[PDB]
C-alpha cells in the first residue's frame, strides 16, 4: 500500500507526497485549457 | 441604396441594448494623418454631422 | 525609479553563526549563476507537486528562509562599504553578480559575523552608479528585510485609495481571471525584479489592487455577493485542500470606496504560514509593491520582537507611524465563514461543517510542522524552519481588528 496512499489510506490528505524518497502512483493533479492568441488577436491592429 | 443606413440608424433606436449601430472604422481618418490633409479634414465633418 | 533602500539582516536564535551549510549554498545559489530572481524557481501551483514534505527543505517556506539567512552573510557592502568573504566564498565582482570561492592571490577581508545588521544603499556608492544592472538586489534585500523583521509570518503592507480602479488595471485583471494565486505572485515578483520601474506605472497600481482584493476576500468581506469592481478571490474546499485560491469576476454588487484612504501592515501571527502557499504567495506579492515604491511609513514597534524595536528607517513609535495587524488563520476562517452565512451564501449547518473541516485541516499542518522541528533542531547549524513553541498555534492575535479593517476597507 505504500505506493498507493491516495487510494487506500484513509488519512491521506490531498496535496501530499513522498517524492524525494518514494514514487507514488495514484495522486491528484491539475489540468489546463490554455489558448494561444496571435498578436493580432491580442491588440487592435488594422491597416492604415 | 435608398439610403439604407439612415433608416437603419433610426430603427436601431428602438432596439438599443440589443443592437448598437456604430460608425465604420474606415470612415475615420488615418491617425498618422494631419489636419492639413484635406480629404481627411472632410471626413471629420461628415463624422461629426 | 528609486535610488535608495534600507535593510536589516536576520537574527540568530541564540546560535553563534548564520544558519546554513555549504550544500544549502551550493544547491540554492550555486552553478556560478545569478541568485537574484530565483525565489520562484522552486515553487509551483500546489504542495502536491513539490518535494516540501520530507528530507531537506521540508516546508513550503523552507527554501526562501534559508536564502534570507544566506544573504545575511554576504550583504556587508551595504553595511561596511566593502565586499568580504565568509567560509571561503565571496562575490566575483563589485557588481555582486554571483558567488565563487575566494581567489588564492588577493583574498578579500574575512567577514566578522554579526546579526540584525542595518543596511543602507548609500554605504556602497557603486550600486547607484550601476543601478541599471544591480536593480534586482533591491527587491530581494527588501524581501529579506520584510521577513527578518518578524517572528512567525513575514510582514507586508496593504492600502486602498479613495478613487476607483483605472481602466488599465481593469483590462489587465480581466486577463488574469482563471489564474491561481501562485502564478500571479510569480509575475509580480518577476515584474519588479529585473529592471528599474517608476512607482507611477500601471503594473504597480495593478498589484496594489490585487493585494487589497486578496485580503478582502481572505477576510470574507469580498464574496460572490459583494465584490470589488466585479473581482474577488475564490478559495478551495477545506474538505480537500483549502490552501488554494483563484481570481474571479462576477455580476455581484460592487462595494463602495472607503470614506478615506486605508492602509496598514499585516503578518501571520501563527506558525501555520511556514507550510501554507497562499500565505507565502500573498506576502511575496504584496512585498513586491513596497519593493519598487519603498516603505510608505515607519512600522509600529508595539507588537514586534525585541530586535525589531526602533530599527532606523524601518520601525518607529512616533506620530508618522502605521500600525501593524496580525491574525491566526483558524479564527480568520471562522470569521470568513460567518460572513458568508450573513451574506446568505451558506446555511448555518454548512458554516458549522466548514469550521470543523478547516480546524481538522489546520491540525495536520501543525502536527506536521511540530514533528518537523524536532527532526531539524536549530542547534544542527542550519534552520530549514523557523523555531516556535506549541502554544504559538493557539494565539488569536489581532484577528478581530483585522476583519474590522476589511469592514472599513470595503464599505
Amino acid at each position: 500500500p505504500l505506493r498507493w496512499p491516495g487510494l487506500v489510506d484513509p488519512n491521506y490528505r490531498v496535496g501530499t507526497n513522498d517524492l524525494p524518497n518514494r514514487i507514488t502512483l495514484y495522486n491528484s493533479l491539475y489540468r489546463y485549457n490554455f489558448t494561444y492568441p496571435t498578436l493580432d488577436g491580442i491588440m487592435y491592429v488594422r491597416s492604415a | 441604396n435608398d439610403y439604407a443606413a439612415f433608416w437603419k440608424c433610426i430603427a436601431s433606436w428602438a432596439y438599443n441594448g440589443l443592437v448598437t449601430t456604430v460608425l465604420s472604422e474606415d470612415a475615420f481618418p488615418d491617425s498618422s494623418q494631419s489636419i492639413t490633409h484635406l480629404p481627411s479634414m472632410w471626413k471629420c465633418l461628415f463624422l461629426t454631422l | 525609479a528609486q535610488r535608495q533602500f534600507f535593510g536589516l539582516t536576520y537574527n540568530f536564535y541564540g546560535q553563534p553563526a548564520p544558519l546554513f551549510d555549504l550544500n544549502d549554498l551550493q544547491e540554492l545559489a550555486g552553478c556560478y549563476a545569478r541568485p537574484w530572481t530565483s525565489r520562484f524557481s522552486h515553487l509551483a501551483i500546489s504542495t502536491g507537486s513539490l518535494p516540501v514534505w520530507s528530507a531537506r527543505y521540508p516546508s513550503v517556506a523552507s527554501r526562501n528562509i534559508i536564502v534570507n539567512t544566506l544573504l545575511g552573510a554576504h550583504l556587508n557592502p551595504f553595511a561596511g562599504g566593502q565586499v568580504t568573504s565568509h567560509q571561503g566564498i565571496t562575490w566575483r565582482d563589485p557588481v555582486l553578480s554571483s558567488l565563487a570561492p575566494v581567489p588564492a592571490i588577493q583574498p578579500p577581508p574575512v567577514w566578522a559575523v554579526a546579526e540584525n545588521v542595518p543596511l543602507d544603499s548609500n554605504n556602497y556608492p557603486t550600486y547607484v552608479l550601476n543601478l541599471s544592472s544591480m536593480w534586482p538586489i533591491n527587491q530581494d534585500v527588501h524581501i529579506m528585510t520584510m521577513w527578518a523583521l518578524s517572528d512567525q509570518g513575514p510582514i507586508y503592507h496593504l492600502e486602498v485609495p479613495v478613487d476607483p480602479m483605472p481602466a488599465a488595471t481593469t483590462a489587465a485583471l480581466m486577463a488574469y481571471i482563471g489564474v491561481p494565486i501562485a502564478h500571479l505572485a510569480q509575475t509580480a515578483y518577476r515584474f519588479a525584479g529585473q529592471l528599474p520601474q517608476s512607482p507611477d506605472s500601471t503594473m504597480v497600481s495593478t498589484i496594489r489592487w490585487l493585494s487589497a482584493i486578496w485580503f478582502g476576500s481572505l477576510t470574507g468581506r469580498l464574496n460572490r455577493s459583494r465584490t470589488c469592481n466585479g473581482f474577488y478571490f475564490e478559495f478551495a474546499k477545506p474538505a480537500l485542500n483549502p490552501d488554494q485560491a483563484v481570481l474571479k469576476w462576477n455580476d455581484g454588487a460592487r462595494a463602495a470606496p472607503p470614506a478615506a484612504a486605508q492602509s496598514s501592515y499585516m503578518r501571520c501571527i501563527s506558525p501555520h504560514w511556514q507550510h501554507q502557499i497562499v500565505e507565502v504567495a500573498g506576502a511575496l506579492m504584496s512585498q513586491s509593491v513596497t519593493a519598487v515604491t519603498g516603505l510608505p511609513a515607519l512600522i509600529d514597534e508595539a507588537t514586534l520582537p525585541a530586535w525589531s524595536q526602533g530599527v532606523a528607517n524601518l520601525t518607529g513609535n512616533g506620530q508618522g507611524v502605521v500600525p501593524c495587524l496580525d491574525y491566526n488563520p483558524v479564527p480568520m476562517a471562522a470569521a470568513r465563514h460567518l460572513q458568508w452565512r450573513q451574506d446568505g451564501l451558506i446555511t448555518a449547518a454548512q458554516e458549522a461543517q466548514l469550521n470543523n473541516d478547516y480546524t481538522a485541516y489546520a491540525l495536520t499542518i501543525e502536527r506536521h510542522l511540530t514533528a518537523m522541528l524536532v527532526a531539524n533542531p536549530i542547534a544542527a547549524g542550519r534552520m530549514p524552519i523557523q523555531p516556535f513553541n506549541a502554544a504559538d498555534f493557539g494565539q488569536a492575535g489581532q484577528t478581530a481588528a483585522a476583519v474590522a479593517l476589511a469592514q472599513a476597507m470595503f464599505v
